[PDB]
């Protein structure tokens, strides 16, 4: 035939999602090249993000897409793919199959990878207010907790002292876990949530965290910090 | 008959800007006769009036039923509203006289 | 009796390496009990990671590590354990073993994973000449390429007119590729190179690339666009 | 003897600033008898020399080995070098005589 490189697999995205791109070749002995993968920001220059031989014993990836991208190719089919995980705002390219020697040889025309900025979380998305926090032994603590959807009484309350592990403190948003002291406070329902340390003592200087478990994934919160000054 | 200055707490608050940032005066009064000021130093070391209670929009001071403390918010509280801040206690009692409570720090962050 | 948790299995690997995690329990009848790995990067908050039903016939994941983390438990050894293929940079973290049912009551004290890489800034950078030109048609034009190191004659030279892809100009920094006319030359070994066009054409509206081809990654040039101007 | 002024291409250089700007001024010269000169715009709009083929230290003129083009080159460009450049033969032949070439624009990018 005549020496051809076809690619498919493109479309619109959102970030974290996946995408498989192909590229069909034909007019040359497809087994004994070596087969790349080289993008094109939309703006910007060119740039190469994966390289296969010709056997597909031999994989190359720049350290950016490494654990993300999978190239693979079928010899029998003449093909070869791209699997895109977990994609970026970066990805958004044109992407290019070249047959590769030490250049590239043949240039397909590209499929377009559009990675969008729609789409915030899909999953509850948890908030604390105070985020960091220095307070005087005795004084009263507020640590409040916002849930993006409705999660009823389903919230957690976890503490982490310094080099330790977290520790539960409050379950299901209002009780007290064993062995914690009565100083901790837990109130709330469906979005708004507080933690409330009534005397500050040394002994609760640590990071404390909220986690919905009402639906998959758990979420936890980003966490509020809280010296002690004196 | 001696009385106390209110507290202040917590003496530093890191909160992101577009979050709620809530602090907490503690006066344990002597006498029911007595208001609440918040004030911020303003950077020619005027304390500017926010809010008070009994009662700008931004600045909430809100009661909590235990009869000693007060929640005292910035409702999405922008970068430049970090600074310098406290309470104040005026005394509508027998003797009219202001206490104000220790500074504390309040700073935004960025997203 | 207390319950305790052990886990082991960190380590440091590279991106796109395999990594193994184990965790021992014990003072609980393990097989009544839902495990659950929950990780924690340096200096950032908690994340859930897998979920494994008590009798292991229900398993739960983040859409972060589907596919690429599987989560498993042996009940006749009281052991749970996490098998991480295909790593990222962005899973390094310490990861916990923990006790679920609606809340996290019990937490190990957590092995660390590390995935990096020690390619650091080793990288071969291309700078190209004039940003861009606008030269009249029969204008001898000169085009240079630099290379942060040296790369000998491994240089490569790609025309790129709008809305096509790259074509193969000239190869090992001297030769022509086949189809290319005898108007297009270069020049240079090591570090400079120079791209020359001995009379502009009206079909030489295009941006050209240079790459390097001596070690990976692979590196392209930021480009020359050349606009016959008015 | 009806001779042609020289030709300066590009007409537009984009350089980012740190790097060589080259210039190729071009000239079919009827005789031998000529030197060059490269010349760039003032503020007040007359020619202020450079460099000159044959004998500044950041602008050195080079004669392409093909009896028609000359490299004019600014070595590691400022971002002040940006404005208007021309070239031009200085003949000696009967009849002294200079004629400029078309003005070319330079233009630095800042790093
Ligand atoms: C247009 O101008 C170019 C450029 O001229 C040079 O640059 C300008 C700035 C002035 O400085 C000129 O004086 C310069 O010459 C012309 O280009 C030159 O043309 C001459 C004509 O021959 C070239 O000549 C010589 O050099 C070579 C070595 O480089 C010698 O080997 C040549 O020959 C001798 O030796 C022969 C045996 O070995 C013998 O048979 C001869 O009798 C002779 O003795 C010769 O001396 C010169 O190299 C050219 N330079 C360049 C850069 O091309 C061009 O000719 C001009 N055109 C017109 C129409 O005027
Ligand atoms: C210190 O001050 C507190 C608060 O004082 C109040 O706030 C300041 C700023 C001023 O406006 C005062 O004028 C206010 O009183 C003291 O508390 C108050 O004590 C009252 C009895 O002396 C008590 O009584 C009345 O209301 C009862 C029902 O309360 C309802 O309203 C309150 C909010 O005010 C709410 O928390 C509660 O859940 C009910 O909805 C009623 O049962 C009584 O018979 C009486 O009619 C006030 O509730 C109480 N207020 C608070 C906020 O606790 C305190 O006594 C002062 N201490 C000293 C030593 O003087
Ligand atoms: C930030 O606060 C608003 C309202 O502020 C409240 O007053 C403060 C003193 C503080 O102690 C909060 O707990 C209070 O809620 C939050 O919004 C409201 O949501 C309720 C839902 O019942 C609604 O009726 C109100 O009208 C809302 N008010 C406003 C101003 O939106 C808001 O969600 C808080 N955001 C965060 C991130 O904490
Ligand atoms: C920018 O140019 C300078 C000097 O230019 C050279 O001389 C001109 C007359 C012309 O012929 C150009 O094509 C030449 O490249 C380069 O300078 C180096 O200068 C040092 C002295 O400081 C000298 O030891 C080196 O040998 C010179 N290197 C070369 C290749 O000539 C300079 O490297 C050029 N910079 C860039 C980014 O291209
Ligand atoms: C006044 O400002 C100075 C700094 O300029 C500060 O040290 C001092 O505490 C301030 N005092 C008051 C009452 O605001
Ligand atoms: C703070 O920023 C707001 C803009 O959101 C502006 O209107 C206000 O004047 C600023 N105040 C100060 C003290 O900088
Ligand atoms: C250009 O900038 C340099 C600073 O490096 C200065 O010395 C020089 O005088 C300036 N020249 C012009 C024409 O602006």
């Amino acid at each position: 035939m005549e020496v051809q490189l076809v690619e498919s697999g493109g479309g619109l995205v959102q970030p974290g999602g996946s995408l498989r791109l192909s590229c069909a070749a034909s007019g040359f002995t497809f087994s004994s090249y070596m087969m790349s993968w080289v993008r094109q920001a939309p703006g910007k220059g060119l740039e190469w993000v994966a390289t296969i031989s010709g056997g597909g014993a031999n994989t190359y990836y720049p350290d950016s897409v490494k654990g993300r991208f999978t190239i693979s190719r079928d010899n029998a089919k003449n093909s070869l793919y791209l699997q895109m995980n977990s994609l970026r705002a970066e990805d958004t390219a044109v992407y290019y199959c070249a047959r590769q020697l030490y250049y590239f040889d043949y240039w397909g025309q590209g499929t377009t990878v559009t990675v969008s900025s729609g789409g915030g979380g899909s999953d509850i998305q948890m908030t604390q207010s105070p985020s960091s926090l220095s307070a005087s032994v005795g004084d009263r603590v507020t640590i409040t907790c916002l849930a993006s959807q409705t999660i009823g009484t389903w919230l957690t309350w976890y503490q982490q002292k310094p080099g330790k592990a977290p520790k539960l403190l409050i379950y299901t948003a209002t009780s007290l876990a064993d062995g914690v002291p009565s100083r901790f406070s837990g109130s709330g329902s469906g979005t708004d949530f507080t933690l409330t340390i009534s005397s500050l003592q040394p002994e609760d200087f640590a990071t404390y965290y909220c986690q919905q478990v009402y639906s998959i994934p758990w979420t936890f919160g980003g966490g509020t910090k809280v010296e002690i000054k004196r | 008959r001696p009385w106390n200055p209110p507290t202040f707490s917590p003496a530093l608050l890191v909160v992101t800007e577009g979050d709620n940032a809530t602090f907490t005066c503690s006066f344990s009064n002597t006498s029911e006769s007595f208001v609440l000021n918040w004030y911020r130093m303003s950077p020619s070391n005027q304390t500017d009036k926010l809010a008070a209670f009994p009662e700008d929009c931004r600045f909430r001071v809100t009661q909590l039923p235990n009869g000693r403390d007060f929640h005292m918010s910035v409702v999405r509280a922008r970068r430049n509203d970090s600074g310098t801040y406290l309470c104040g206690a005026i005394s509508l009692a027998p003797k009219a006289q202001i206490k104000e409570s220790l500074r504390a720090e309040l700073r935004v962050t960025e997203r």
